[PDB]
RNA sequence: CCUACUUCACAAAGCGCCUUCCCCCGUAAAUGAUAUCAUCUCAACUUAGAUACCCACACCCAAGAACAGGGUU
C-alpha cells in the first residue's frame, strides 16, 4: 500500500453520502458544495474546481471535467483528509 | 495534493482561455505574450511534446497602436502563385482590409516554425472589437494585463492633477499667442 | 532636489521599504520558534529533502529509488546516513541550508538494494571519406538506493 | 531638377523641407526650382 | 460522413484536420500496445 | 496674455498672468526647465509639462519668450509634435489610426518595400534621436530604431 | 457564339457575328507654428486625395480519354 492511495484500495460508490455521516458523526452539520474555478464550459474540455464548505470553512476541493465529478472527487478528498491519509500521510516505521 | 490520479492529471494540465484587451497597445507586444500562451511556455509543465498550450482572446483589434511610423513604413509582402502576383501592401492598408490580420501575423511569426504552429493559432481568438461571442466569454478565465500603459490626455488628468503640477515660466503680460 | 510628476520623474517601479532589523530580527525568532513548535508536535506528514550524492542533487522522499551511476563500495542491504541535506521541506515550513544544513538538525537513511550494470552504450566514431571508423561499447557500473527514512529533530 | 546639393542662387529663392525632402522655390525665377 | 466530421471534430476541440486522418498500417504495427507505465 | 478685439474697431485685452510657480528647488538656472531639474527627466507621456510652452491652436512659443535653452527647446518642440500626432493634445487645434512617437510626420514617409539585407539593413525610426540621454533606467538603451 | 456569309452540313470552325465595367501619388494650392510678417505641414492641419460569377442496373447526351457531369415523363 506504498504507492497506492485509499479508493484503490477500498474501492466505494456515492462518497456523498458517507461523508455526510461521518460529518454527522463529528460535528452534527451538513456540507455545502461550493463552484471554487472553472476554464472552459461550452469548450468540450472544463476543468470545474468544485470545493465542500461546512460552516463557511473549505474541508476539501476537487477537480473535473464535470461538475458531478468535481463534487465527487472534492468529496473523496475530504473523506480522505477525515481519515488521516491524503498524499501526505506519514512515511510508517521501519 | 490528496486527490485521485486521473482526476489530479486533468487539474495539471486542462487548457486555460486567457484575455487580452488590445486599445492603444502595439502589436507583437501583445504578440509577445500571446504567443508565449498559445505555446504554454508560461506553464513551468512545459514540454513541445506534451501539448499544454492555452487559449488567448484578443479583442479590439482595430484599435492597436504602432510605434513611430510603422503605419505608414510597415510593409507586408507575400507571393501569390502566379507571375506578376508579387502583392506588398502598407500595415495601414493591410489593416483596413481586415483589422485581425496585423495581430495576427505577428503571433504567426513568434510562434515556433513546427507543425504545433498551426494548432496553436487555432487556439487564438482575435476579435476587432469588444464584441466577443458568448461562449468565448463563458469559457474566459483572467486578463493579464496589458504591456503598454497609455499616456493619458490632458482631457482626462483632472484639475487636482494639474494643480499639483507647476507653471515653470512667467511670459511678458503683453504677448498674445 | 526636487522634481515634479512626469513619466520619467520617479521610478517605473515601486518603492520598497524594508522594515527595522530589530524588529525584523524579532519576527524570525518567533517565526522559528513557531516552527520548532511544530516539529515537537510532529504536526508535519511526510519531509522531502534535496540531498547531494555523486555531485548531483536529488529531491528524495522516504520510499523512492535513487539510481547511481558508479560503485559504491558497499554490500546491499547495508544502510547509509547521506549528508549534504541542502534542502528539507514538507506541507506548511521548509528549511534550506547555507549551503547545507547541519547534522543535528536532520538525516536521511538509504539501503542499497542492488549494484549492476548499465546496459550497453555505444560510442563510434566516423569520419567522411578519410577511413576513419571506430566502435566502442561500454557499460557503466550502477548502484540502486532506496531511502528509507527522513528524521528531522528540534534542533533550531 | 534633382540635385543633392541645394543652393539659393536669388535673393528671392528659399528653402523649403517638404515632403521629407529639401525644395528650392522661387516666385520670380521659377528654374532655380530644385529638388534633394 | 467523413470531412464534416473532421471539420465537427475541430470546431468543438480546437485543432487541424491533419490529426484525425487514419494513419496507416505500419505505424500502427510500429506503435508500443504495452508500453512502460509509472506511477 | 493680450488680445486683439475686432468688431470698424480694433482693441486690445489683457487677461490672467500665470505668474510663474512659487520657489524653484535649483534657482540661477538659466531656463524653465534646468532651475527645476528635469534636464533629462520629460518626454511626449507627460502633456502637463508640454502644454506650458505651446500656444491656443497646438503650435509652439519662440524661445525668447519662454526662456530655454537652446537645446532644450528643440526637444520640447518634438515632444508636442509627438503628442499632437499620438492625440494628447485635442483641445490645441487648428480651429483613423493610433499612434505614439512618431518622429516623421505620417503624410511624408514612403513604405520600406526593399529592407536590405541584415548587414545593411533600413530601420523604422521610433521616437527622436534628440531625446537620447533622457534617463534610459533600465540596464538597455532606447531603441530609437526599429 | 453561329442568325446570315465562308469553310462546311444531324456538328466543329473563321474569313463571320456578339460582349468588355476602378484608382493611381509627382506635384499644385488655402489657414498656420517653431521664427507673433512669410512658409503646401518629415509642425499640429484643409483641399485637389468592389461588385459580379460560384455555391441543394441500364440507355441517351450540346458531358467526356477513363473517370466524372446532365437527361431518361
Ligand atoms: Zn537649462
Amino acid at each position: 500500500m506504498t504507492g497506492k492511495e485509499l479508493f484503490e484500495m477500498w474501492k466505494i460508490i456515492n462518497p456523498m453520502g458517507l461523508l455526510v455521516e461521518e460529518l454527522k458523526k463529528r460535528n452534527v452539520s451538513a456540507p455545502e458544495s461550493r463552484l471554487t474555478r472553472q476554464s472552459g464550459g461550452t469548450t468540450a474540455l472544463p476543468l470545474y474546481f468544485v470545493g465542500l464548505y461546512c460552516d463557511k470553512k473549505l474541508i476539501a476541493e476537487g477537480p473535473g471535467e464535470t461538475v458531478l465529478v468535481a463534487e465527487e472527487e472534492a468529496a473523496r478528498v475530504a473523506l480522505r483528509k477525515l481519515y488521516g491519509f491524503t498524499e501526505n500521510r506519514r512515511p510508517w516505521n521501519y | 495534493s490528496s486527490f485521485s490520479r486521473a482526476p489530479q492529471q486533468w487539474a495539471t494540465f486542462a487548457r486555460i482561455w486567457y484575455l487580452l484587451d488590445g486599445k492603444m497597445q502595439p502589436p507583437g507586444k501583445l504578440a509577445a505574450m500571446a504567443s508565449i500562451r498559445l505555446q504554454g511556455l508560461h506553464k513551468p509543465v512545459y514540454h513541445a511534446l506534451s501539448d499544454c498550450g492555452d487559449h488567448v482572446v484578443i479583442m479590439n483589434t482595430r484599435h492597436i497602436a504602432f510605434s513611430g511610423n510603422k503605419w505608414e513604413q510597415k510593409v507586408y509582402s507575400s507571393h501569390t502563385g502566379y507571375p506578376g502576383g508579387f502583392r506588398q501592401v502598407t500595415a495601414a492598408q493591410l489593416h483596413l482590409r481586415d483589422p485581425v490580420a496585423i495581430v495576427k501575423l505577428a503571433i504567426y511569426g513568434m510562434l515556433p516554425k513546427n507543425l504545433h504552429r498551426r494548432t496553436m493559432m487555432e487556439r487564438l481568438h482575435l476579435f476587432p472589437d469588444e464584441y466577443i461571442p458568448e461562449d468565448i466569454l463563458k469559457n474566459l478565465v483572467e486578463e493579464l494585463p496589458q504591456p503598454r500603459k497609455i499616456p493619458k490626455r490632458l482631457d482626462e488628468y483632472t484639475q487636482e492633477e494639474i494643480d499639483a503640477f507647476p507653471r515653470l515660466w512667467t511670459p511678458p503680460e503683453d504677448y498674445r499667442l | 532636489g526636487y522634481v515634479p510628476k512626469t513619466s520619467l520623474s520617479s521610478p517605473p517601479w515601486p518603492e520598497v521599504v524594508l522594515p527595522d532589523p530589530v524588529e525584523e530580527t524579532r519576527h524570525h525568532a518567533e517565526v522559528v520558534k513557531k516552527v520548532n513548535e511544530m516539529i515537537v508536535t510532529g504536526q508535519y506528514g511526510r519531509l522531502f529533502a534535496v540531498v547531494h550524492f555523486a555531485s548531483r542533487q536529488w529531491k528524495v522522499t522516504s520510499e523512492d529509488l535513487i539510481l547511481i551511476g558508479n560503485e559504491l563500495d558497499l554490500a546491499c542491504g547495508e544502510r547509509i546516513r547521506l549528508e549534504k541535506v541542502l534542502l528539507v521541506g514538507a506541507d506548511n515550513f521548509t528549511l534550506l541550508g547555507k549551503p547545507l544544513l547541519g547534522k543535528d538538525l536532520v538525516r536521511v537513511e538509504a539501503t542499497v538494494i542492488e549494484k549492476t550494470e548499465s546496459w550497453p552504450r555505444i560510442i563510434m566514431r566516423f569520419r567522411k571519406r578519410k577511413n576513419f571508423k571506430k566502435k566502442r561499447i561500454v557499460t557503466t557500473p550502477q548502484t540502486v538506493l532506496r531511502i528509507n527514512s527522513i528524521e528531522i529533530a528540534p534542533c533550531l | 531638377k534633382n540635385k543633392t546639393v541645394l543652393k539659393k542662387r536669388c535673393k528671392d529663392c528659399y528653402l523649403v523641407k517638404r515632403r521629407g525632402r529639401w525644395y528650392v522655390y522661387c516666385k520670380t525665377h521659377p528654374r532655380h526650382k530644385q529638388r534633394q | 460522413e467523413e470531412g464534416p466530421m473532421i471539420e465537427q471534430l475541430s470546431k468543438m476541440f480546437f485543432t487541424t484536420k491533419h490529426r484525425w486522418y487514419p494513419h496507416g498500417r505500419y505505424h500502427r504495427c510500429r506503435k508500443n500496445l504495452n508500453p512502460p507505465k509509472d506511477r | 496674455f493680450r488680445e486683439v478685439v475686432e468688431t470698424t474697431i480694433i482693441e486690445g485685452r489683457i487677461t490672467a498672468t500665470p505668474k510663474e510657480s512659487p520657489n524653484p528647488p535649483n534657482p540661477s538656472g538659466q531656463c524653465p526647465i534646468c532651475r527645476w531639474n528635469l534636464k533629462h527627466k520629460y518626454n511626449y507621456d507627460d502633456v502637463l509639462l508640454l502644454s506650458q510652452f505651446i500656444r491656443p491652436h497646438g503650435g509652439m512659443l519662440p524661445r525668447k519668450i519662454t526662456g530655454l535653452c537652446q537645446e532644450e527647446h528643440r526637444k520640447i518642440e518634438e515632444c508636442v509634435k509627438m503628442a499632437h500626432r499620438a492625440g494628447l493634445l485635442p483641445n490645441h487645434r487648428p480651429r483613423q489610426l493610433n499612434r505614439y512617437l512618431t518622429r516623421w510626420a505620417p503624410g511624408s514617409v514612403k513604405p520600406i518595400y526593399k529592407k536590405g539585407p541584415r548587414w545593411n539593413r533600413v530601420r523604422m525610426p521610433v521616437g527622436s534621436p534628440l531625446l537620447r540621454d533622457n534617463v534610459c533606467y533600465s540596464r538597455t538603451p532606447w531603441k530609437l530604431y526599429h
